[PDB]
């Protein structure tokens, strides 16, 4: 186990093990669902709960 | 000595397009009466019949 930069001391230490994404996270592709209305209108249970 | 199918209409010459009757298809069929409320273009013939 060791200090822990924060829960130690103050030496600000310069150089850490950042963790980064391998690679750009918002590349196109964007979700994209498809929407069935009810077909009645008047006959949507509602109900219930 | 040909006929092929013999069905048993409803007299189109009586039920005359002056009773609004459209007969063709086979059963009545008039148009703008107790139509449906809130439905897509079609929906419109369940019960137009």
């Amino acid at each position: 186990q060791v200090g822990i930069p924060k829960l130690e001391v103050d030496h600000i230490s310069f150089s850490n093990v950042v963790s980064m994404m391998t690679a750009n996270i918002r590349t196109g592709d964007d979700m994209a669902v498809e929407r069935v209305n009810p077909d009645d209108v008047r006959a949507i249970n509602i109900r219930n709960a | 000595y040909g006929a092929a199918v013999v069905n048993i209409d409803l007299n189109r010459d009586f039920f005359d397009t002056a009773t609004g009757i459209d007969l063709t298809k086979g059963i009545p069929l008039v148009q703008d009466l107790l139509v449906p409320i809130g439905v897509t273009a079609g929906a419109e013939q369940s019960a137009e019949y």
